[PDB]
């Protein structure tokens, strides 16, 4: 640097670059009672309690 | 209720008939006598069948 001393461009480019962005996380849905539960009689009941 | 989807439960099937299957055995387990054995084991001992 220099009080009187510019820099200035002459040739220049391009330069195209990819940026990835996530958007949608796979969209999961979880049985509330079908995980839990064993799709049983006595369970089912406990469960609900 | 408004418009739109809702899960309202799940589908568990049933099923339709039992089965039930073992091991193509007949014989049976010498027990009664091991209970009323009048000649019988001692405890620091004990005997393992």
């Amino acid at each position: 640097y220099s009080n009187n001393s510019i820099a200035i461009p002459t040739n220049f480019t391009i330069s195209v670059t990819t940026e990835i962005l996530p958007v949608s996380m796979t969209k999961t849905s979880v049985d509330c009672t079908m995980y839990i539960c064993g799709d049983s009689t006595e369970c089912s009941n406990l469960l609900l309690q | 209720v408004e418009k739109g989807i809702y899960q309202t439960s799940n589908f568990r099937v049933q099923p339709t008939e039992s089965i039930v299957r073992f091991p193509n055995i007949t014989n049976l387990c010498p027990f009664g006598e091991v209970f009323n054995a009048t000649r019988f084991a001692s405890v620091y001992a004990w005997n393992r069948k």
